[PDB]
């Protein structure tokens, strides 16, 4: 059912639907694709600080596997996505596995189910203190935290745009007006997992 | 409802013309909504147009004599003489995007729905008054004053003065869309308007092509600023 | 206790000013506890920053007005800066001030006669006395580190109040006079009518020992 | 209430004009405090301004004229006659800063609330009476005198004497706003006041740059003058 959550001011309070797509396919099909949504989001804005510390040329004070040689420092000297072209052969396969591990987890270990049957999307909670290892909310009531989840899928819509066009920008040049011409995002304008492959 | 609406209206601008409808755009549905929602979306549209026809006439007086603006330093100190369409052609890419940008933010904010209700008021094709705009909604950043009236000086006006501010706008819209046109047949093909011949330059270039030829990166930032 | 919070700032200006806490640092929780043991930490961390303010205040004062201690190992550094005069004193000494001030309030903390601590409905800035329990220190010392001797002792509750709110008081404007001496030092033409006094002054003032790190880059 | 005070005041001032507000400012929303608090805002400002340009136009002519007090001060500091325009360019800044400082100390402790509510007054927008500067009753230090009289002179005013003061007190503000607005004219834009040509200089700093290049940083102490 299209009730849901994301349906609000400057769309018309209703919902934003041209093509079909919520209606391809019944609540299971709603419950996955706002679990696609949410997940995208959150890695759009977890992207999004990541490329605006590494534009501002904040990096770690340490060294990063001292046995390639590769430092902290000349990961931030080049631009963004060809500094996970040089995150050595081994450092690519540390994130990725644990990536899957937590994408195993957060389906899985469900008391309800999966998100498309019993439960809530966007829910690894029963990962404990996984999203809050410190309180933040603990003391938050829920008809405050409904508003912070409606803020929460605000901002991942926009953080997605954001990454859409900073990618374009690296990509294909004058695309985005207002970045127009910049020193940094100079680039391939993607990244392949392991570089190459 | 709709038809009876613009017959009136037609009438109080020109009681000798009245209804002046010679392709019968009042009768087509645009999109397969009624006649209603056509006839609301041709009045808005013809309401928009004259508004912004008539700021584009008192804009190109201004441009074309020649202005400075509070402060500026870097809008009115570029070029010297515009001749109106160049006046937009050497300022930044990033500035005339940001007025798209603006224009095209108020546009949603005055056809958004949530903005509507809020003020008590509804589309201009669902049955609502056509040109009406929101004055500030809520969006977080409180805005200094509304759009419709900046220092609200018309809340204490009648229908009547509305209907007659309404009927005058329309006409005097329509009046300066004929003005403007004008000016721009005669930029681009002489003999045109008789009355402005040599006025007005002639440019190369086409304004109904937006986004030309940009103009200059224009950093025109300072105090340690690395970009524009 | 938000409340009494204004019970106290009506004594404070007059009703001139009250309550007034643009970003509410009241109706606070922090580490996990209740509002009122966050307001009587917040009153206990504005009394001890003002006590040092004053006291400070008046060291800068004696300090640089050129009085000094005669004795052995403070005749040997010859400056005037009081900023200076901390940096080149010996390693020992600063740390033999940190941790002797560490031993009086590790003092303060300790409530073995009082029944309150200050977060648990005790008064905000209370020394416990020494000698109230003289067989739970770990050898004995009189003169006790408030009223050494005893010279306020029996006063009325009323003066005991007035003079809080004196303490409060000044101690406030102690905070904002030994910053603007700081800022002196640090950054010149800020803070105006002072000037014509107070040296140019490098070294990260907010940090003891070594230097050369500072608020260069501002 | 509002309207029919401001009405009143109006034809109390000039029974001939009586209400005339042309540009609406009677029903001008600021902030969303209804129409009361702007008019009592406004009021109060026009009391300010005119009492403002009253003292404005004394001390004018006492520059004009030149009436330097003594020595010690920063009268030793001012030149003997450079007109009004660039009096105040050669006073210290520190003389400056704690006469701005000293007036916004005045209309601090003149718009504070438990500073006129101890006189048993409200706020000028908070339906109260615009203008009235409470007298010293809060200010720690024992005060010798009240701001607003002095001596204390006019304990036995009735209610109409005030009222016809207070009429009188706007009139010959808007008048005396009117004269020094043609003097500070004169002093730029010579041929503006006509009456004024020839008579007082011209000046080529912005009369509306308080902080304009910065007088002497000499203090002129003595005795135990330690402060540089
Ligand atoms: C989409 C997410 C994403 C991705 C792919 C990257 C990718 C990268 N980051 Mg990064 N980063 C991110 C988000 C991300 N960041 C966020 C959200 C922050 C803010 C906390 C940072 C802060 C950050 C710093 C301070 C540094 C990097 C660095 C790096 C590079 C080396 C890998 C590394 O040490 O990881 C480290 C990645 C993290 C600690 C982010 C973990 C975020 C999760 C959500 C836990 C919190 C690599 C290109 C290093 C570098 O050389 O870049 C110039 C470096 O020093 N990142
Ligand atoms: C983009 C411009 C625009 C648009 C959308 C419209 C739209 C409309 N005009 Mg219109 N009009 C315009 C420019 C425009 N006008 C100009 C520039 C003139 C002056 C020549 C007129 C003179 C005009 C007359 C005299 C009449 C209309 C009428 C109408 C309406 C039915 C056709 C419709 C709402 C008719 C109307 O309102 O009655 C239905 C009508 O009688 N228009
Ligand atoms: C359709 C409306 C419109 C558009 C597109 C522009 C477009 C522009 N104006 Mg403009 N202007 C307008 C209406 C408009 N004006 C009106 C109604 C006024 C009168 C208030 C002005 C007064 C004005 C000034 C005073 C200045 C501009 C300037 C500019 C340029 C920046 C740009 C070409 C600036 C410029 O470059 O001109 C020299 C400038 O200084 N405009
Ligand atoms: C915030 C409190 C504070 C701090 C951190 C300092 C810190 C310092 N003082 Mg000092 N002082 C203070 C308050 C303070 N003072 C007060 C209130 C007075 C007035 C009684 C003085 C009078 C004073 C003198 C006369 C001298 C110092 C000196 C010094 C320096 C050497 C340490 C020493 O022998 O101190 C001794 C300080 C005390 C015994 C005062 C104890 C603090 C009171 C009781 C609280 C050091 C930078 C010496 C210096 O820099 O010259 C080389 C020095 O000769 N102080
Ligand atoms: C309206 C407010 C106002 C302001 C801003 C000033 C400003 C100034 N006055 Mg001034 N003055 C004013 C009203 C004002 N006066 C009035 C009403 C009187 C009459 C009592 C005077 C009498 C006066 C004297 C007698 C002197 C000044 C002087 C000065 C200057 C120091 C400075 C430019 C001094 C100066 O530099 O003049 C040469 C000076 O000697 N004023
Ligand atoms: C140790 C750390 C402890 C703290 C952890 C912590 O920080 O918590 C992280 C955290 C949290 C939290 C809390 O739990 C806390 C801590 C306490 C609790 O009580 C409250 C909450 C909140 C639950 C939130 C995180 C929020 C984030 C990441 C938001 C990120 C959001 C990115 C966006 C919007 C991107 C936008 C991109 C844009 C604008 C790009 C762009 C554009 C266009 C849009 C394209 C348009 C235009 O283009 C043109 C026209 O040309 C201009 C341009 C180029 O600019
Ligand atoms: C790597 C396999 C890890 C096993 C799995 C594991 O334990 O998971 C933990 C985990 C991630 C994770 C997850 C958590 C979020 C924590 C929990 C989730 O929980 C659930 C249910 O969701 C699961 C998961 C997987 O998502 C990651 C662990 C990673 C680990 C343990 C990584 C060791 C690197 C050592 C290196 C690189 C040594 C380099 C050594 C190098 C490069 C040398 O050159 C050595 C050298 O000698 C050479 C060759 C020649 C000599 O002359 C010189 C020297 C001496 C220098
Ligand atoms: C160049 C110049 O100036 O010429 C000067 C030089 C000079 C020398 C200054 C001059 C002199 C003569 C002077 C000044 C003679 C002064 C002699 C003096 C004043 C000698 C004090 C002894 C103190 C004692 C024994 C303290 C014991 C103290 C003890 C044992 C305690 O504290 C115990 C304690 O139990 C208390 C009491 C309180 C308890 O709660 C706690 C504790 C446990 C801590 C002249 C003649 O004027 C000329
Ligand atoms: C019960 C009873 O009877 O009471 C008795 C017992 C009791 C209570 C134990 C007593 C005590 C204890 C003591 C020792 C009390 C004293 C406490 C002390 C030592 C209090 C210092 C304050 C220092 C201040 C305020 C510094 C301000 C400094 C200020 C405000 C500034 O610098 C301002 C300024 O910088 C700006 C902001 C900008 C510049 O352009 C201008 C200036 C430079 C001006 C008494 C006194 O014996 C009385
Ligand atoms: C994504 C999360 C992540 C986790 C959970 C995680 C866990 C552990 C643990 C378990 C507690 C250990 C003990 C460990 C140790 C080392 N790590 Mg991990 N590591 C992660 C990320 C990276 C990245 C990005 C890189 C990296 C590296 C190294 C090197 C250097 C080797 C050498 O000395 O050269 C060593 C010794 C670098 C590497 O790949 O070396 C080529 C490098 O680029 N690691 N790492
Ligand atoms: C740098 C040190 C310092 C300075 C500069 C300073 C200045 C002033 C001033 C002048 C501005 C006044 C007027 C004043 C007044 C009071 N002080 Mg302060 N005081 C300092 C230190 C301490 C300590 C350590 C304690 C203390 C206290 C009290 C009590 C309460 C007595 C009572 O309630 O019996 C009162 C009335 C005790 C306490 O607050 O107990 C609840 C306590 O432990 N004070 N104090």
């Amino acid at each position: 059912v299209e009730t849901m959550e994301g349906v609000g001011p400057e769309t018309g309070n209703k919902v934003f639907d041209p093509v079909g797509f919520a209606t391809l396919g019944g609540d299971e099909t709603l419950a996955f694709f706002r679990h696609a949504e949410i997940k995208h989001g959150r890695v759009a804005m977890a992207a999004m600080v990541g490329f605006l510390f590494h534009i501002n040329h904040i990096h770690f004070p340490g060294y990063l596997s001292p046995t390639a040689g590769v430092t902290f420092e000349q990961l931030s000297a080049v631009g963004p996505f060809e500094a996970w072209n040089r995150i050595p052969l081994l450092g690519q396969w540390k994130i990725f596995w644990t990536i899957p591990g937590l994408e195993h987890g957060s389906e899985c270990l469900d008391p309800a189910g999966p998100y498309t049957k019993g439960g809530p999307p966007g829910n690894p909670k029963f990962l404990k203190n996984f999203w809050d290892p410190p309180g933040f909310p603990k003391k938050l009531i829920e008809a405050q935290k409904g508003e912070k989840l409606f803020s929460n899928l605000k901002n991942g819509r926009l953080a997605m745009i954001g990454i859409a066009s900073v990618c374009a920008a690296t990509a294909v040049p004058g695309s985005v007006p207002l970045l127009a011409n910049a020193p940094a995002l100079t680039g391939p304008g993607f990244a392949l997992p392991f570089g190459t492959f | 409802s709709a038809k009876a609406d613009l017959e009136a209206f037609a009438k109080e601008c020109n009681p000798v013309v009245g209804y002046w409808d010679p392709l019968g755009l009042a009768d087509l549905p645009l999109w397969g909504q009624d006649q209603d929602a056509v006839i609301g979306w041709l009045r808005h549209s013809e309401i928009k147009h004259g508004r912004i026809a008539m700021a584009g006439f008192v804009g190109y007086i201004a441009h074309a004599n020649g202005f400075r603006f509070g402060g500026i330093g870097p809008q009115n100190v570029v070029p010297e003489g515009a001749s109106a369409p160049e006046v937009w052609d050497s300022i930044p890419f990033l500035a005339k995007l940001q007025i798209i940008g603006a224009i095209g933010v108020l546009e949603h904010i005055s056809e958004d729905k949530n903005f509507l209700a809020a003020d008590g008021m509804k589309h201009y094709m669902r049955g609502g008054k056509p040109g009406y705009f929101p004055t500030f909604s809520a969006n977080v950043h409180p805005m200094p004053l509304n759009l419709f009236d900046p220092f609200k000086w018309s809340k204490n006006a009648s229908p009547e003065k509305k209907a007659k501010g309404l009927v005058t706008e329309t006409n005097n819209g329509r009046l300066a869309m004929l003005g403007l046109f004008g000016f721009l047949s005669e930029s681009k093909i002489p003999g045109s308007v008789p009355a402005l011949s040599g006025i007005i330059p002639s440019y190369d270039g086409d304004y109904m092509q937006p986004f030309l030829p940009t103009g200059p990166d224009t950093s025109l930032w300072t105090i340690g600023n690395l970009w524009a | 206790e938000s409340l009494s919070d204004l019970k106290t700032l009506a004594t404070g200006l007059n009703p001139v000013v009250g309550y007034w806490d643009p970003l509410k640092l009241g109706e606070a929780e922090f580490w996990d506890n209740t509002n009122e043991e966050t307001i009587g930490w917040l009153r206990h961390a504005e009394i001890k920053h003002g006590r040092v303010a004053m006291a400070g205040f008046v060291g800068f004062i004696v300090q640089a007005n050129g009085i000094k201690f005669p004795w052995a190992p403070f005749n040997a550094i010859t400056s005037t800066s009081p900023p200076e005069q901390w940096d080149q004193l010996p390693d020992a000494a600063k740390w033999q001030i940190i941790l002797g001030v560490g031993f009086l309030e590790w003092w303060s903390e300790i409530r073995v006669d009082g029944t309150p601590h200050y977060m648990k409905g005790g008064k905000p800035g209370y020394v416990p006395d020494f000698d109230a329990t003289p067989d739970q220190l770990p050898h004995w010392v009189g003169l006790n580190l408030y009223d050494p001797l005893k010279w306020s002792k029996g006063a009325s509750a009323e003066k005991k109040q007035k003079g809080l709110l004196t303490e409060l008081n000044n101690g406030r404007l102690a905070m904002l006079g030994i910053m603007g001496f700081v800022s002196e030092a640090k950054v010149p033409g800020s803070v105006p009518l002072l000037k014509g006094l107070v040296a140019p002054y490098t070294g990260e003032v907010m940090a003891p020992f070594a230097t050369d790190i500072d608020w260069s880059s501002w």
